[PDB]
């Protein structure tokens, strides 16, 4: 820190990053009395005074199921026309391959989204009716999702169309078009940088995005941790439903777990308060069941909401908020397909290379104080030039550059140079 | 109304409900006909078209089911929109 | 005695107030560029005239009444030294966790 | 309200205000045979028979205990980066000793 | 039932504490790295620092 020296970089770098968010959670059934008494007779009439808790659990659960795939929709669903690439896939020199559907796969899947669906080891492969088999049998079912994943990977292509062939504009209206070297030039106006920057570096820009998006594929592969997201929602539920079954097997007090043991061996006025213990005891472990289910919802929600807003507000325009949208400064999005979730690809701009200046606050010419219009002034220790304040770009002051305002007797750090009134040659 | 059975094969319900020592009017929704396999299950009762509309009640894994127009019944797989291209 | 524990936090109390002073001295002598990439420095008289140019009002504003900006300025920071001390509860949200 | 007249500011001032924000919560431990039971040899054979109501009580604690520095880690640790201020503290007339 | 209705109770409040503690994060990215610009989101005013 000095009060005189000012650091300007004169350079860039392309970045680019992803984001992992969970969207939805598994759903749920359950039946009581195949799971209090199992196919007695005798144990349905008893379990019939406790007719008013059963429904309320049932319909706990279903209001859970359904909350479920308005997770998905509100994420996916924003945007109701299927555009479509070009088949000519020439963009300037940026290479999309790999975000791209690719026809040849049965699953018109990107390459990416395949790595993603590999990574995460699931449970339950076909609904078609084993950790799946005896709970079937407990009265416990797990239903199938109402949007296939084929119908989600086309609502991603879509997205992924429109944003590379129009911009922004197709979250807001109709859908126009615009040549993509020419939209980066917006983008990089929109962060701070004047646009003929792109025009004179574009074939390093483009080489830089490309090897960018290499180095992301390859490093999903390594380092198996980065799906740990989506993987403990699996193993959550996995767990619960294991102990949920599991708990199938204690007496709670009475002298046996079997109801047809007890039952006999037994008179019927003290059998009963022995059933009725292994009852209350069988609710007591679907209630905590339901209630865990509850809270856990509640959490994938809030996700899911993040994850929309990130979508409306990255993907579909050019975000200003700080950190929101990767480290940086944003300049654009793109949306991946993964098992119960979604990934996201941010692209930033960083600057490299910095030097030092010295600089000053204004300049003093004829007795008037001259202030820069949309720039900074630095020195080389000799000259005084004009620049921009995020990428280094000298020119001379003139009465174009800057702005007059007072006299210079009031300002603290103000320094003395010429300003050049580009009229004097042209005339004279 | 239609009936959805969510886990079996009905060319094989016939003898999972006990179709045999069941009243006569649940017979008709054993094996009758409009019978239609998806993946959920499988359902009796309504009819399956070829068209494509949006979804009006969700019977799950891209099907879909509504009542429209000599009225009856009809399943459907549910569009995701519009088609259009840009230039 | 009856089976009830505490477990401490990870952080200590004074890891805490290291992190938050590297936050200030960052602000202080950089501005918003350390927090998306290196850090740039910047005088800080001329850092002010970047905050007044974004919320709206040219930049000799500040450069022609400095004196008075700083002033106003320390004497805020005196009065929230006041008050926050001098009214009656002012961490009710903290303490309603203990 | 007219339709030919307008309100323009000829000054200004500079506030300072506060905010609060809770971050964490105590983290605690509990352990069943000694709280439902205590020194009775007896009642832990009697608890036995009950399937699985102390596996389950702290697999929750655990996560809650978990869950609190993980909040705290990200409110704070943003920068991975320990910047100091310089030894002169002159800003340009701003006093930020306080 | 005491120790399950004290975890139940301890569950719902941590999941009060967490929603605040991820608006105090998204508060510190917004208003101490940078300059916003939502209103009321960073004092009432217009936004200088924090
Ligand atoms: C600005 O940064 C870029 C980023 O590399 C520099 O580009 C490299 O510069 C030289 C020129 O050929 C070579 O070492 C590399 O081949 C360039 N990059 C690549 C990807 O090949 C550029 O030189 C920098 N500009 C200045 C003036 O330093
Ligand atoms: C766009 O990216 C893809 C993926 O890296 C490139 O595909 C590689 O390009 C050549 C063509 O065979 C070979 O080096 C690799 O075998 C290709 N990989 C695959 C998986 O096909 C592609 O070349 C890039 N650009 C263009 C214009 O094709
Ligand atoms: C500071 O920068 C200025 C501008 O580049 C330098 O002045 C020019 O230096 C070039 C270098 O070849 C000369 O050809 C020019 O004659 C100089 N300007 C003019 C208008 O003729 C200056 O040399 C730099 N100072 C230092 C210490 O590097
Ligand atoms: C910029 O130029 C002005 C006028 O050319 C300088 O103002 C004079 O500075 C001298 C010091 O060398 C004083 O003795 C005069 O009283 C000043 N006022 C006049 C001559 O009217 C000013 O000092 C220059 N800025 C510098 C050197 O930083
Ligand atoms: C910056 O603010 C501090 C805090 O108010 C000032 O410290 C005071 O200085 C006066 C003059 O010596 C003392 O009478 C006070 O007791 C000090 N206050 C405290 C809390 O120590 C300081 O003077 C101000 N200016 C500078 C340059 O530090
Ligand atoms: C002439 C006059 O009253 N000027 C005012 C006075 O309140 C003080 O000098 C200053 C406070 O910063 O504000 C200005
Ligand atoms: C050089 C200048 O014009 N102003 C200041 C001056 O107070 C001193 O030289 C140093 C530390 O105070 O920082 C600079
Ligand atoms: C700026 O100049 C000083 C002069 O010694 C030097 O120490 C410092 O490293 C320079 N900063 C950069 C970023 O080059
Ligand atoms: C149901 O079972 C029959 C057995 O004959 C089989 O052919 C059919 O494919 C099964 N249904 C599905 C959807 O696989
Ligand atoms: C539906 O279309 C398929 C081919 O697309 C055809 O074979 C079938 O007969 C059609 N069914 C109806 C009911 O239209
Ligand atoms: C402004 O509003 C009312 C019109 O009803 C009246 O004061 C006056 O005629 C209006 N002036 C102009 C310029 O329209
Ligand atoms: C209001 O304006 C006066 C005159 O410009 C001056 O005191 C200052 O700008 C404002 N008042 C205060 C107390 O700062």
């Amino acid at each position: 820190y000095s009060n005189n020296s000012i650091a300007i970089p004169t350079n860039f770098t392309i970045s680019v990053t992803t984001e992992i968010l969970p969207v939805s959670m598994t759903k749920t059934s359950v039946d009581c009395t195949m799971y209090i008494c199992g196919d007695s007779t005798e144990c349905s009439n008893l379990l019939l005074q406790y007719g008013s808790f059963c429904t309320q659990l049932k319909r706990a659960l279903t209001g859970i199921a359904v909350e479920q795939d308005k997770n998905t929709q509100e994420v996916f669903a924003q945007v109701k026309q299927i555009y479509k690439t070009p088949p000519i896939k020439y963009f300037g020199g940026f290479n999309f391959s790999q975000i791209l559907p690719d026809p040849s796969k049965p699953s018109k899947r990107s390459p990416i989204e395949d790595l993603l669906f590999n990574k995460v080891t699931l449970a339950d492969a076909g609904f078609i009716k084993d950790l799946i088999c005896a709970q079937k049998f407990k009265g416990l079912t797990v239903l199938p999702p109402l949007l296939t994943d084929e119908m989600i990977a086309q609502y991603t292509s879509a997205l992924l169309a429109g944003t590379i062939t129009s911009g922004w504009t197709f979250g807001a209206g109709p859908a126009l078009q615009i040549p993509f070297p020419m939209q980066m030039a917006y983008r990089f106006n929109g962060i701070g940088v004047t646009q003929n920057v792109l025009y004179e570096n574009q074939k390093l820009i483009a080489n830089q995005f490309n090897s960018a998006i290499g180095k992301i594929q390859d490093s999903l592969s390594s380092t198996p941790s980065a799906l740990g997201k989506l993987q403990d929602v699996v193993n959550h539920n996995a767990q619960a439903l294991n102990t949920l079954v599991k708990q199938l097997s204690s007496k709670f007090g009475a002298i046996s777990s079997v109801l047809n043991d007890i039952f006999s061996r037994l008179d019927p006025p003290e059998a009963e308060v022995q059933i009725d213990r292994l009852i209350t005891g069988r609710l007591q472990s679907l209630q905590t069941y339901v209630t865990q289910q509850l809270i856990r919802a509640a959490e994938i929600r809030a996700s899911a909401n993040l994850a929309a807003t990130k979508m409306s507000e990255c993907v579909l325009g050019q975000s200003k908020r700080v950190d929101f949208c990767g480290k940086g400064y944003h300049l654009m999005s793109f949306p991946q397909s993964a098992p119960h979730g979604v990934v996201f690809l941010h692209v930033t701009y960083v600057p490299a290379q910095e030097k030092n200046f010295t600089t000053a606050p204004a300049i003093c010419h004829d007795g008037k104080a001259h202030f820069p219009r949309e720039g900074v002034f630095v020195s080389n220790g000799t000259h005084w030039f004009v620049t921009q304040r995020n990428f280094y770009e000298p020119q001379i002051i003139t009465t174009d550059n800057t702005f007059v305002s007072g006299n210079c007797d009031v300002v603290i750090g103000i320094v003395n140079n010429t300003v050049y009134d580009p009229l004097q040659p042209e005339l004279d | 109304v239609a009936v959805l059975y969510q886990g079996v094969n009905c060319t094989e319900v016939p003898v999972a409900i006990h179709a045999d020592q069941l009243t006569p009017t649940w017979r008709v929704y054993s094996t009758g006909s409009n019978v239609f396999q998806t993946r959920a299950g499988c359902l009796i009762g309504a009819e399956y078209v070829n068209n494509s509309y949006e979804c009006d009640i969700p019977i799950g894994a891209g099907i879909c089911a509504s009542y429209q127009t000599s009225q009856s019944i009809i399943a459907y797989t549910m569009s995701l929109g519009a088609e259009n291209s840009v230039a």
